[PDB]
RNA sequence: CUCGCACACGCUUACAUCAGUAACUAAUAAUAUACUGAUAAUUAACAACCAAUAAACCAAAACAACACUAAAACGUUUAUUAAUUACAUUGUUAACCCAACACAGGAGUGCACCAAGGAAAGAUUAAAAGAAGUAAAAGGAACUCGGCAAACACAAACCCCGCCU
RNA sequence: ACGAGCUACCCAUGAGCAGUUUAAAAGAACCAACUCAUCUAUGUGGCAAAAUAGUGAGAAGACUUGUAGGUAGAGGUGAAAA
RNA sequence: ACCAAAGCUAGCUCAACAUACUAAACAAAUACAAAAAUACACCAAAAUAAAAUAAAACAUUCACCUAACAUUAAAGUAUAGGAGAUAGAAAUUUUUAUCCUGACGCUAUAGAGAUAGUACCGUAAGGGAAAGAUGAAAGAAUAAAAUAAAAGUAAAAAAAAGCAAA
């Protein structure tokens, strides 16, 4: 029985909708993008 | 001349040794099966040139000739019923000739129609008593005929005449045979009068 | 890298190589080098008279086709040697031993076109 | 392919946003 | 005698050039040996003419006239042969009574597959020939091995064969529930 | 005759015989300028020369004087969709000359009516004419040219 | 020692 | 072209020579004779099914080679293309 | 990430078909039925799995025991390759000691 | 000096080394044959 | 400006004719020997294939007169048998091969030094630095690890180590 | 198992070496073809996974070189540089 | 708005059964330099598996490791071992038919390497790919229909000062 993951779209939107208003590749790109969200909060 | 088919290929209603069929589907074209009610030659009640009633689409409780079978994808062609229109002529400053083209039926939506009351009706297989295979309507309980129709060639036997290649029914029925024992061989041999005396050395086979 | 999978014939390698088509050999090589042919080796095609005949390329197309009966060796029996056998037994003249009057024959190595080991091409 | 409805389902949520996005109903 | 190559000028340009239906072997087989042997040639060269022209029609860049009778002419040779032949191979079953016109036996390779070796006829005895000589037929000890792996791989094969047709009737029977 | 067995020969065997020839041959037209003498053709890779000389006298009762084969190569080299080399099969052409002082050429097979190319240039201009009625009026501007009013 | 790294091209489909 | 006589092209040294170098008091040419190859008897001429060609293989021959013998006798003398030949 | 812009054909099980209807059913044999049949028997699957149970190791020693001459060749030869590893990694692999 | 030349083409050299009937004179050959049979190879040799 | 023509080996139609090239090959175009399609083509006299067994022969190739030392590739004749009878079979294209490339590299032989082959520059401008060249007042190794490189020079001597090719 | 079509050394069998100097075809001399690879500068993802330009060393020999064959990894081959 | 995105099929996997186990196809040609009809011969053969590894080194030893005898127990017992690591029986016991065959296995980076042992890479043994998605009909392409959501860009270059945010 292979799981895979299907909503991965979600858990990636949930971190990014934070992001948008950074300015650079910060606000795309979900590894620089969860760096600087945490850094955020 | 025979072409092969690639194992998965799609039928188009297009002859598949056709330039439309290599258009549409090219060398290396393989597409999803389409899944196919499996109809075994002996259960096939659908031939060319019979009267059938459409059970469905926008044209239905009508009746028509099927021209062409399908039997590969089970399909029936009936002839100016099923309709969509399509144009023909073309060139840049031209648009030609919108023809009405007909789109094929699977036998789900055709049931065949017997001769006496114009009614659909279901057919199945019966052997008679003469040692004939014929069609039995379950309904009305009637035989439906077969459909004598034309052939591809568009040629009838009834009005033909012979060229200067061809052989006369004559000639060609008659029998020349006499079933003696010597072989094309001995036989010519002997009739062209041609001699010949010496046998062969012994040769060795393996 | 040379090349694998194209056929190996008499085009591709150095003088030395010279590999026939498969035309049939029609001779030996002589005395002096030169060639000599065989005129038995020779194919030589035997070719009817056509001219006062009358059979054509094709048939004519209302002309009926058969019942399709493939010639098996028990019919061919029956159409030549079952009325010569059946009229020699009812006059009691049969002898098992010699078939050779009604067409058998005992061995092949006699005759010019042999069967089994097959003599003749065509 | 990934076998199953209901990532299928919450996304045809998402599309119906986006429709209402770009055309806002009267 | 070199116009027989060509059909008659008069069908020269034309696009339909109409002809008969080829030999059905039944037709065939009433006909004598000679006749046959004549038919042979008749046929013959029609079948010259027609490649001919269909070669020069290519080399015209136009389409063949009528390019059916190409196919019936061979058929109708085709058909003569398989006469031919069988009134030689019932015969020689009457006479010898061997099944094979080229006298061959079973033999087993040095690959180990199981072989039908046609034999060739030499002016001399078998164990006189140096070439046929250096043949062997027979496997040895390691052969064994790969024999087993060849009848695994064949088994699998099947194995899978199989598999697949049981599954598309499952598939077809809930796609079309009409029983 | 080919594909076919030939009987071994040793000394003081019978002649070799063929009943029903096997080949076949095309006559073709030569792609360089030849001799009137010389007829071109198109056999199979096994029949020598000896082979077509009498198969010609035989059959078709043609005076050949000489015969000369040469064997064409064809190309290997166009690919399949799937890379995989396609082989244009090779062949065996052969020159014959007549004997006799025959002089042949090869005929023309496609002369062309002149009432069907009369009538492929008035079905060429009727189509013309059709395309130039229903092109579209300069001065309508776009307007469809159904509608009465 | 001498250490070289013998370069390997890409398949030539790519 | 030649070619379909046939004929065939080679390459190597072309010699001018007429049965003896340049240095050589004799110079002129009397007669030539020449005995025809076994290939081209009259007897398989015959059986090649080629008759007029008997006569046609001696023509051949001399006018071949009889050239070639008097060409070369005129370039001994140092006559050639662009001098062509006086007597 | 992207996800299917269509929704799935709806698969309906119907639960009361007759797999489904009559399972377990002779799970109790061996108590209601006097005891002749052990459960057990009602296993179907491979020879060596019915009514037995193990780690993978000892799966596939007892595979190998059963049937294993009756296995094609790579799959033996796998088979073997197989349990010297699930040995090695068993008994000299772990935290645990 | 410069390498990768390597190769120098021969048939003769082709065939004796890697040829059928080379293949066929000894035991490991045939094995080689086998091999390349037994995963279906569409060039069994040279 | 000058690596030309042919053969061997190798390559395998990449050659030829007609047509097409939006894009694909050419490291760019024009167009086409290399991309695409259709149609054709190298014709034997050259080359490959093309007898065995006995027996007499000590006497080099070198312009071979005669010799040298390292002692040398290459056949006649005699005898015994060798199917005897037109036309057998096969190689014949190319601008080509080995180097991942339409690679300044690697490639045997015969003839040639031109009668044959080819084009260093896509268009400008005329900065630095870099590369390659020609010239240079007076001086002439003061340079530098060393006259390395260069030069209108193209010579002489002496050591160390290995005798020498 | 596979490899000596590169290269090391062999075996068969072919092929090249012009001019000049010398009683001399003497592992003499000058100097091409040919074979090497001295010194420098370029080049350093290059034209090139070892080249280009100049300059050099040998050049009738322990010479160069074509074709076919041989020796195989505990091995081979080696005018030893492992 | 480009580049792109989404399918559900091709087939596979694991077992069951099963007869019994080298498939299919053979006209010619195939062991001359495989695919070349045809000339006095030769032809053939076997010798213990080893080591990596475990013993925290390594030297005796080191299960399994291409040899049919299964199962429940006896039993990890007797025994064997640098008596260490580890290895390891047997006597003796148990085993009830045949049908109910399929799937809490994969769904195109998965499942077979496989559209294929092909292309391609190697002199050779050998290595070894990638790739599919319209619809009832394309004999419905002035073609009709539902995502327009990855990074990359475009629509729209930038304006003192700084882990880019808070
Ligand atoms: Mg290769
Ligand atoms: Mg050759
Ligand atoms: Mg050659
Ligand atoms: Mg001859
Ligand atoms: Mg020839
Ligand atoms: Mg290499
Ligand atoms: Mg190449
Ligand atoms: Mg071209
Ligand atoms: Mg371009
Ligand atoms: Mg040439
Ligand atoms: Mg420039
Ligand atoms: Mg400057
Ligand atoms: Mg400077
Ligand atoms: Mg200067
Ligand atoms: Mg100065
Ligand atoms: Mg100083
Ligand atoms: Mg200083
Ligand atoms: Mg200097
Ligand atoms: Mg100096
Ligand atoms: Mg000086
Ligand atoms: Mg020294
Ligand atoms: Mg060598
Ligand atoms: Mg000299
Ligand atoms: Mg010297
Ligand atoms: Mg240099
Ligand atoms: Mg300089
Ligand atoms: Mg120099
Ligand atoms: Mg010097
Ligand atoms: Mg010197
Ligand atoms: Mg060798
Ligand atoms: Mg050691
Ligand atoms: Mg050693
Ligand atoms: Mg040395
Ligand atoms: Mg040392
Ligand atoms: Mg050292
Ligand atoms: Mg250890
Ligand atoms: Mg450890
Ligand atoms: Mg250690
Ligand atoms: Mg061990
Ligand atoms: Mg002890
Ligand atoms: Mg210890
Ligand atoms: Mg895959
Ligand atoms: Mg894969
Ligand atoms: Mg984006
Ligand atoms: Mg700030």
């Amino acid at each position: 029985l292979r799981s895979r993951v299907t909503d991965r779209y979600w858990r990636v939107q949930e971190v990014l909708k934070h992001a948008r208003h950074f300015r650079g590749r910060k606000n795309r790109c979900y590894r620089l993008a969860v760096r600087a969200v945490t850094r955020a909060f | 001349s025979k072409v092969t088919l690639p194992p998965n290929y799609r039928y188009g209603m297009s002859r598949p040794g056709s330039l439309s069929d290599k258009r549409k589907n090219p060398p290396g074209t393989r597409r999803r099966r389409v899944p196919v009610e499996p109809i075994s030659d002996e259960d096939w009640h659908l031939f060319c040139g019979d009267k059938v009633e459409i059970l469905e689409g926008k044209d239905a409780g009508k009746q028509g000739k099927v021209v062409q079978v399908i039997r590969q994808r089970n399909w029936v062609v009936v002839e100016g019923l099923n309709t969509h229109y399509r144009y023909v002529g073309k060139t840049v400053d031209y648009r030609g000739t919108m023809i009405p083209s007909e789109a094929p039926l699977l036998h789900n939506q055709v049931k065949l129609v017997d001769p006496t009351d114009r009614k659909p009706t279901d057919v199945e297989w019966r052997f008679t008593e003469a040692g004939e295979r014929v069609r039995v309507s379950t309904r009305s309980g009637r035989i439906i005929p077969k459909p004598e129709f034309p052939r591809a060639d568009g040629i009838v036997p009834e009005t033909w005449i012979d060229g200067p290649k061809d052989t006369s029914v004559e000639d060609a029925l008659e029998k020349t045979y006499v079933p003696r024992l010597k072989t094309l061989e001995e036989e010519v041999m002997e009739a062209m009068g041609i001699q010949e005396t010496r046998r062969h050395k012994k040769v060795y086979w393996y | 890298g040379a090349d694998r999978m194209s056929k190996w014939t008499s085009k591709r390698g150095p003088r030395t190589f010279c590999k026939g088509r498969g035309a049939k050999g029609t001779g030996f090589h002589g005395r002096d080098g030169k060639f000599v042919q065989i005129k038995e080796m020779i194919p030589e095609l035997v070719v009817p008279e056509l001219a006062g005949f009358k059979l054509k390329p094709y048939v004519n197309y209302r002309a009926p086709e058969g019942t399709d009966t493939p010639l098996t060796a028990k019919q061919l029996f029956l159409e030549t040697a079952a009325p010569a056998i059946e009229k020699d037994f009812k006059a009691g003249t049969f002898d098992p031993e010699h078939l050779e009057k009604y067409g058998f024959e005992p061995t092949q190595e006699g005759k010019l076109f042999q069967l089994y080991p097959k003599n003749f091409p065509r | 392919a990934k076998k199953g409805f209901r990532a299928a389902y919450r996304f045809q949520k998402e599309l119906e946003r986006w429709r209402l996005l770009r055309c806002p109903p009267p | 005698g070199l116009e027989e190559f060509f059909d008659d000028p008069k069908n020269w340009g034309e696009e339909k050039v109409k002809s008969g239906a080829s030999w059905t072997c039944q037709q065939l087989r009433n006909k004598s040996n000679e006749d046959l042997h004549k038919l042979w040639y008749v046929l013959l060269k029609e079948r010259n003419m027609l490649l001919t022209l269909e070669q020069e029609a290519k080399r015209q860049r136009l389409p063949m006239p009528s390019p059916e009778r190409l196919e019936k002419v061979v058929d109708s040779m085709d058909a003569l042969d398989k006469v031919v032949q069988e009134r030689e191979d019932a015969l020689r079953l009457l006479q010898t009574g061997q099944e094979k016109a080229r006298p061959g036996a079973w033999r087993r390779d040095i690959f180990g597959r199981i072989i039908w070796h046609k034999f060739k006829q030499w002016p001399i005895p078998w164990y006189l020939n140096k070439k046929y000589n250096r043949k062997r037929f027979f496997a040895m000890p390691y052969v064994e091995r790969f024999v087993r792996m060849r009848i695994e791989k064949q088994a699998r094969i099947k194995a899978r064969k199989r598999s697949l047709e049981r599954k598309k009737e499952k598939f077809l029977q809930e796609k079309f529930p009409h029983l | 005759a080919r594909n076919v067995l030939y009987p071994l020969y040793q000394l003081g065997n019978p002649q070799l015989r063929v009943f029903r020839t096997n080949f076949f041959i095309q006559l073709v037209r030569p792609g360089t300028a030849q001799p009137e003498d010389t007829v071109q053709f198109r056999i199979p890779m096994e029949m020598t020369r000896v082979d077509l000389r009498n198969y010609l006298e035989r059959i078709y009762n043609v005076p050949v004087a000489a015969v000369r084969t040469r064997v064409q190569y064809g190309s290997n080299r166009r690919r399949d969709h799937r890379n995989i080399r396609i082989k244009k099969p090779d062949y065996k052409v052969a020159y014959v000359q007549l004997a006799l002082g025959q002089t042949f050429t090869f005929p023309d097979l496609f002369p062309e009516r002149k009432g069907a190319s009369v009538d492929v240039d008035v079905r060429d201009q009727v189509l013309e004419d059709q395309r130039q009625k229903h092109s579209p009026d300069p001065r309508r501007g776009g307007v469809p040219g159904w509608f009465g009013l | 020692k001498k250490r070289f790294t013998p370069p390997t091209y890409q398949p030539k489909y790519k | 072209k030649p070619d379909k006589l046939p004929l065939f092209k080679r390459q190597y040294e072309n010699t001018i020579f007429i049965g003896s170098k340049t240095a050589d008091p004799l110079c002129y040419g009397h007669t030539q004779f020449h005995l025809l190859p076994d290939k081209l008897k009259r007897e398989k001429l015959l059986k090649q099914n080629c008759a007029d060609q008997i006569e046609v293989v001696f023509r051949a021959n001399a006018i071949a080679s009889l050239f070639a013998w008097t060409g070369a006798q005129a370039m001994y003398q140092g006559f050639w293309s662009e001098a062509d030949v006086t007597r | 990430f992207h996800v299917r812009v269509t929704l799935p054909p709806r698969k309906v099980v119907d639960r009361w078909n007759e797999k489904r209807a009559m399972f377990g059913v002779y799970d109790n044999i061996g108590i209601l039925g006097n005891f002749e049949k052990h459960p057990k028997e009602l296993i179907k699957g491979p020879i060596w799995l019915r009514g037995w149970k193990g780690n993978e190791l000892q799966r596939c020693i007892r595979k190998k025991r059963m049937v294993g001459n009756r296995m094609f060749i790579d799959d033996l030869h796998n088979l073997n390759k197989r349990i010297s590893y699930l040995y090695k990694h068993f008994n000299r692999h772990g935290k645990y000691r | 000096k410069a390498r990768g030349n390597e190769y120098q083409p021969s048939n003769i050299k082709r065939k004796h080394k890697h040829g059928w009937v080379r293949r066929l004179r000894t035991p490991t050959g045939v094995q080689v044959i086998l091999r390349r049979m037994h995963k279906g190879r569409k060039s069994l040799s040279h």
